[PDB]
């Protein structure tokens, strides 16, 4: 279901395009591009990155204690 | 005379679109048209001839489905329109060559 003409009801907004032809389609790329992608890791690398360090470090660290277990001195 | 007598600028077309949005108006307007030549181009009557057979219709022609122009008839047939209207509007070196329509918010689509 839903169609196109019987989704929702909209007042007053106008919508400028322009043709697909007539722009381009990598405009700043490297220039407005990259800088948002550093926005975008900033905003989530405090979200993202912690769990999976507390991972990283749980992995290094049951490995060690894995291989060093099936080795000993004494008794 | 004498200086201060500048010429006009040709007027770049671009080819885009603007929508207006308003659910409250009940039959939506569409204008659509690509670039014509100006008024001296002679090739200004092939497209009023072009655009005759496509012609112009209204909810109160008489004579719906038999009407010459295909979409004429089939608008009035399936009532896909309240009117529409082709036209080639011309200016010193461009123009606006294309058609105009008025009707209800399911028909958009078909008509055009």
């Amino acid at each position: 279901g839903r169609q196109f003409g019987h989704l929702t009801r909209v007042r007053h907004v106008i919508t400028y395009s322009l043709s697909p032809f007539e722009q381009r389609a990598f405009p700043h790329y490297f220039s407005k591009g990259i800088p948002n992608v550093l926005r975008r890791t900033r905003a989530c690398i405090l979200r993202v990155a912690p769990p999976f360090v507390a991972f990283y470090l749980v992995y290094t660290w049951g490995t060690q204690e894995f291989e060093k277990s099936k080795r000993k001195n004494p008794a | 005379d004498e200086d201060a007598v500048p010429t006009l600028s040709p007027c770049r077309f671009t080819g885009s679109q603007i929508c207006h949005r308003e659910d409250g108006l009940p039959l939506a307007h569409v204008a659509i048209a690509v670039e014509g030549p100006g008024w001296a181009h002679p090739d200004n009557v092939a497209l009023q001839v072009a655009n005759a057979i496509i012609g112009h219709y209204d909810c109160t022609y008489g004579g719906g489905a038999h009407l010459s122009s295909p979409l004429a008839s089939i608008a009035a047939t399936n009532k896909l329109c309240q009117s529409f209207q082709t036209f080639n509007i011309c200016y010193a070196d461009t123009g606006l060559l294309g058609a105009h329509f008025v009707c209800d918010h399911m028909s958009i689509d078909d008509m055009m």
